[PDB]
């Protein structure tokens, strides 16, 4: 799924990364800085777009599904850990929508 | 549980 992994890097990641709401998702959740003592107990698989970018760039993925899985994990972590209405959740939701739009245009192969 | 304001307001 190299064409799809190219799509995930150059179209999907590129678009989300440049978004005004990307910045809390560009690096791993800083639970120290953010005073989230429980984060690294409740969240079993931390994920962020910074990590996904590195995976796309360093030939981590064997197929596009694994990458789409990572994006989903990142959004899920946000939705299972955060409070409905809070800015972080409103930000995750707008990114997820753009993500899903770009994923529905995923090139065949 | 990460309750910080993030989104700029006017």
């Amino acid at each position: 799924q190299t064409n799809q992994l190219q799509y995930l890097l150059r179209v999907v990641l590129k678009t989300l990364w440049k978004h005004q709401f990307a910045w809390p998702f560009q690096q791993p959740v800083d639970a120290v800085k953010l005073n989230l003592p429980d984060y690294y107990k409740i969240i079993k698989t931390p994920m962020d777009m910074g990590t996904i970018k590195k995976r796309l760039e360093n030939n981590y993925y064997w197929n596009a599904q694994e990458c789409i899985q990572d994006f989903n994990t990142m959004f899920t972590n946000c939705y299972i850990y955060n409070k409905p209405g809070d800015d972080i959740v409103l930000m995750a939701e707008a990114l997820e929508k753009l993500f899903l739009q770009k994923i529905n245009e995923l090139p065949t192969e | 549980a990460k309750r910080h304001r993030k989104v700029l307001r006017d």
